[PDB]
């Protein structure tokens, strides 16, 4: 006549790690590291912009790939892999900081500069390297100022943008660096060229430099871009001889949003708060091993493939 | 480690399924149940561990290194060193968290197993003896309603005391 | 978890005011209450031990200006890093307090059980357990004798013969 | 006859979190995270310097806001929010690295360069933008060199600072960028301006640039400043012909100190080792939630209002 | 903690140098000592298990971000110093926590294997013995040298001596 | 008749720290923080390169000290304290970035630019500041171009380097800044000097500047060095007037290596994975207190002298 105490066991047990014991069999366990991610960008509940082959720099500057992305509002800005910033060859000083600022934004508005040029200036300069529909074009938000009459000296010219708003504007301009001494003379003349730019908080000077260079998109010349934030109530003045690629509109970065760099397809059904190159990560678990480079509200990345957390007792089979 | 699971109890009961902890029978008529209160106390503590785990006050992070272009070399090298340093910490954190956590879950299962045992030891009082393997050899009759008295925590020992004392002592 | 606190002991004693652990007794001479010194100092010492580790104390200088422009890319790097550090400390602190709280609670438990086990083994065969943290004593135990139990000076053999008979009929 | 064993309990217990339960009643508990700071700068024990409205860079070039802060020793240097660095508008190259050096220092000495100029040069250029006694002045450690004869060509000039000390010196100079072609001609002449600066470990050339700009402190011109460290026994030489804003004194940053940015008022009666913008933190606790950006010997910041450390057993009152 | 090692066992045996846990006995034919392989090995497997965890670490490769031999730009150097110290505080704190937390569990685990042996013997002797409370069992029958070994063997049949012991106990 | 139970103790116990107790005696314990390191660079099983007094930059431009390290392959590269980069005094733009790229490389190859110069130009300029077989020499991968006749205007010159490889190359040139008008006139003439450098992805102008200066290596002029990466299939063109220190060879960084800055002598019969200025670290321990600046696969640096880990029970002596 007896009474006996005991506990349960299971046929198939799960092996966990402890302080004293790797390989400890247990009646149950749950994974703590998320290893499965969604191949798509889960955009549900997010007002987002997909830039496609438009580079963020190209939104300020008006690259033709960016025509449908010159203004807008967003939660989430998405950048794709080989996006076009420039049509006419060149580069931008401090571009990665500039790129970050745009990917931290929540939208862009554009504001006309109301710049105006005398009769000796042709401001509808265009180029074979910026195609819109069939034809030669240029950056939509800038203007290639050249002498109306080939070979004549570009007039000494002054244009001043006044920020009359209650928020900082971002202004970009270009400096044209011609391929040949001949190209320079044709557009600007034989005078020494000089461009100075000055606000209350910025001053700089540029001199166009003629040099032999390889052709990029069929062009040996370059245009280098420069930028700066203009504070409210401040004025910025452009002084120039020819070589200034002048802004026709400036930008206002608005609010805050989440910048994603990915090649994943959008999906508006699926919801998420964590993103990486290859997609989305939706999980309860506090750890993931999909990617060390994520953005958003993400679980912490750990090197381990698996960390099983026991949810039962020791497994003791008969 | 308390003494029971993987201890003086030789093995678990694959056949038992309606709890983590139960009893097994024997008397005239007799041959298994489950304790509700003891397996709940255990389970309750697993789901508390689970809630802390899926607790997510996640900080919002943005990108500091570009996927699609060259970052400046020196600052990229600092970003790499830092990100790697941070990941070593979380890998260490994570591994320690579950090894420590696992140790405590196992040992606590053991505690609840034992605590039931001792609750019964103390109920049975003098009317029974421990066999050293998890059972209580009993020295009176009961009865399958009496056994229900043991499980239900209602058993009166002094009701059967005399009867069972003389069965132990002669 | 050890069985005693929030376990086979059903509740605590607010009447006990200078001891963490103690005794109640009932005999011919009436009742009484005594706190046990050693078992509660044993618990309190381990508490002030955690407190001392807690308050054990690197100099840091400023890396982000408060009153001026900091370059954009480097400032992103500093915020990223500083937030990452904060997540680690925030996780460390939540873990420390949670794990230490569990251990504190169970050590307290442990100290209650060890007192109870000390007494039980000290009463040897002269007593039995009711399963609520009481010992039914099968002889007469006047106040001076109850005290001897709280002293660890109780000699079980003194009362054994009388006790065993009282336990058998 | 019986004896019973038991533990205390209290009527009003406090809740803590454990690994298994986030609502656990215990007999006592204590905070592990500081929530209250001292909104003052506790400077007791500390030989400190409150810069008021003097910006650190201004100590080096001698901005008038910094006239009482041109030399000194200190173990704590306090910077206030709208501190003035420039009277005459401009900027400094690597301003932040420079501000941090100064803010890490334990003092500043000034050593004279002994620079001396020919009679075709006027050294005493002043400007409406630096005022002293309510009249035109200029940066105290620098000199605005111009043609003594308005419109004439600034003589080709050379000046060499020699460090005969046993420790590095910090040298600052400015380059003047006029706002008009006429201003430029008036001050230095019609020749091409050029300023070169070379030591054993430093080399740079500089060209004044004319450009139209908004007025800042009533001025459209700009002085841009540059700086470099000059090692002991090394010499640094300035070759110039107009535009150089020349050092008349050089600085030596001395020792080490703690740098605080804050507008909290100084309290000279309490002491402290931890600071942030909104004052001081003084605590034995290892975590604080006052501020993620602190300075000195601080507890670690955590994003949590409260974290309670059980300092007693499970509280279990009667039914 | 379990009440045993720094508890009801008064002290340790400096003479026991084969085991972690053991028996001493005294019957009529002499006094002897012996160590218990099972329970000591239980505790040692748990020690080497910790040590394994401690050294069973695989590492990430790090490159230099700080020039030993040349001057680094002031601001980036300050960032690097802040980060580096901040990582070190985290590791120093982590190591301290690791060791304090793991030493606690080790001391108490040793104690549990001490108790688990005491309980086994106690349940084994059954009604044939009583405990004083210093870790000893007063046995109420003649325990042979081969009987003693039987208790250590886990061989011991309590029923074989029960009646002699029950008789001896009750008077 | 008694059977008793007990544990062991020792005379000499060890003190460890717990969660509740700082001074806790145990039967036994071991260290968790390594304090002893090897005073050698343990290079066994590594294809290593000890640069000696050659600075990594000097590898690219070819300083005499670097004559044994102009090309090679390695998985580990060791920079030393007495390292020379410049014989003729000068500086490099972005020197730390460049040094880091060299120290992460797995080798260097060299490729001729194939540049050739008309009779007006003397390629063979040497200086007392670079010495080579007792004789005046110059950087081995560059050429100091001057006017063959002492006062004549250096001719307007163009040279293009074409990268016909599959990988990117790294090209270095220098700009000479004379210490005097006489030094300048003699080398290049009285004309107005200028150097442009352009490629698809790089563009820049340089002007030699005369300034007086202290002597370094007995030399008062300086040569500032510039570098850029030339992509596969791309070309870089040098337009210059005098002042250019021209590349005669370019570099190709290959693969990946671990860069090391150290005091310690090499030990090629010793294996390691963890290094610092003072040597090597070989340990099973998770923590270390020798150096906060380590490189490789290392235990983590802690601010403690010791952290003893209990490997025994409470020691309770008789
Ligand atoms: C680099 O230089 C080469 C040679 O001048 C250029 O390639 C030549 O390419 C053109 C058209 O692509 C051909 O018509 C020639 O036959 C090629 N020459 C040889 C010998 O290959 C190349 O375009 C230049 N790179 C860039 C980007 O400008
Ligand atoms: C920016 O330009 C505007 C106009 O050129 C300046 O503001 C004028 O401000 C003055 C001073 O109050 C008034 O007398 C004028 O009536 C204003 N004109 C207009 C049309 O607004 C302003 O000062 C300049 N800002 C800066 C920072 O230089
Ligand atoms: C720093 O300047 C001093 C003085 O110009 C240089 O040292 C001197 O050498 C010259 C010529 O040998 C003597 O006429 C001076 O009298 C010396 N001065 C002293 C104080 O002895 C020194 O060479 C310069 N330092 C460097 C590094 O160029
Ligand atoms: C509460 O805990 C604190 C810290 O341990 C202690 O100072 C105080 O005496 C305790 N008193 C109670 C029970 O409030
Ligand atoms: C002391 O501890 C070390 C590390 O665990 C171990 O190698 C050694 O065996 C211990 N000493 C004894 C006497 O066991």
């Amino acid at each position: 006549d007896k009474i006996c105490l005991g506990h349960h066991a299971v046929a198939n047990g799960t092996i966990v790690k402890t302080l004293t014991n790797e390989q400890e069999e247990v009646t149950n366990a749950t994974e703590t590291v998320e290893s499965t991610g969604i191949n798509r960008l889960c955009m549900k509940g997010r007002k987002h912009k997909d830039l496609g082959n438009c580079h963020p720099i190209g939104m300020l500057i008006g690259t033709p790939a960016c025509d449908l992305h010159l203004t807008g509002m967003w939660d989430t800005l998405i950048e794709r892999e080989n996006a076009i910033a420039y049509c006419y060859p060149g580069a931008t000083v401090n571009v990665e900081a500039l790129r970050q600022k745009i990917m931290e934004s929540g939208g862009i508005n554009k504001i006309s500069t109301g710049f105006t040029y005398g009769s000796s200036i042709n401001s509808a300069g265009t180029t074979r390297a910026c195609m819109r529909n069939g034809g030669n074009s240029f950056y939509a938000e800038l203007k290639w100022l050249v002498s109306k009459s080939k070979g004549q000296n570009f007039p000494q010219t002054t244009n001043t943008y006044r920020n009359t708003d209650t928020a900082e504007h971002l202004i970009m301009w270009g400096i044209h660096h011609p391929s040949s001494t001949q190209e320079k003379n044709d557009l600007y003349g034989t005078q020494s060229l000089s461009i100075s730019v000055g606000s209350s908080t910025y001053r700089n000077n540029f001199v166009p430099v003629v040099g032999a260079r390889p052709q990029v998109n069929g062009q040996s010349g370059r245009i280098d871009f420069h930028w700066t934030l203009v504070q409210p109530g401040d004025n910025i003045t452009f002084s120039h001889n020819g070589g200034l690629i002048a802004p026709s509109r400036v930008s206002k970065l608005i609010g805050r949003g989440l910048g994603i760099q990915s090649d994943a397809p959008i999906d508006n059904n699926c919801e998420s708060k964590c993103f990486w190159r290859g997609g989305s990560i939706n999980t309860r678990l506090p750890f993931q091993n999909l990617s060390p480079r994520t953005v958003g509200q993400c679980p912490k990345y750990v090197n381990r493939r698996s960390l099983m957390l026991a949810t039962g007792m020791r497994n003791v089979p008969e | 480690l308390f003494g029971a699971i993987a201890g003086f109890l030789e093995n678990g009961w694959e056949g038992m399924v309606d709890g983590w902890y139960g009893f097994r029978h024997q008397n005239a008529q007799g041959t298994q149940a489950a304790d509700y209160k003891s397996t709940q106390a255990a389970i309750d503590q697993i789901t508390g561990k689970l809630n802390r785990l899926v607790e997510k006050t996640n900080t919002e992070f943005e990108s500091i290194e570009s996927e699609f272009s060259e970052i400046e070399h020196q600052i990229g090298n600092v970003i790499n060193w830092t990100k790697d340093s941070i990941t070593d910490i979380w890998t260490y954190q994570a591994e320690l968290l579950v090894a420590m956590e696992n140790q405590h879950t196992i040992d606590m299962a053991d505690s609840e197993m034992l605590n039931l045992y001792e609750r019964v030891r103390k109920q049975l009082r003098q009317n029974a003896e421990e066999d050293g393997k998890g059972c209580f050899e009993i020295y009176h009759a009961c009865d399958d309603s009496c056994m229900e008295s043991i499980r239900n925590n209602t058993y009166d020992h002094s009701q059967y005391r005399e009867e069972a004392l003389l069965n132990r002592l002669n």
